[PDB]
């Protein structure tokens, strides 16, 4: 939980977000995750729970 | 900035003895940025 405040701010993230409101999808965050390769399979499974 | 033309040549260490350098550096920075977009920076084929 403190690399996700991070991640959040990474453009990397920001830019993974599509949708205007700025809500990413459960299937797009697990993208923005997968692209930083930084939390772990599980890690992320955790997140979106 | 004048650098960034020798990345992708064929043959950036053509003096320096090291002619690792681009796997090492993909390698290295691959997860983060993939293995794609260093590749493609590097002037490196992975198919090949």
């Amino acid at each position: 939980f403190l690399k996700l405040k991070d991640i959040v701010g990474s453009e990397a993230f920001q830019d993974y977000v599509t949708d205007p409101r700025g809500l990413i999808s459960k299937k797009d965050f697990q993208k923005a995750m997968d692209s930083q390769k930084q939390f772990t399979g599980p890690e992320i499974q955790f997140l979106l729970s | 900035q004048w650098d960034r033309l020798v990345l992708n040549t064929p043959s950036f260490p053509s003096n320096y003895w090291d002619k690792f350098v681009k796997r090492k550096v993909l390698d290295k920075h691959g997860d983060i940025f993939g293995r794609e977009r260093i590749a493609e920076l590097l002037g490196m084929d992975l198919a090949s």
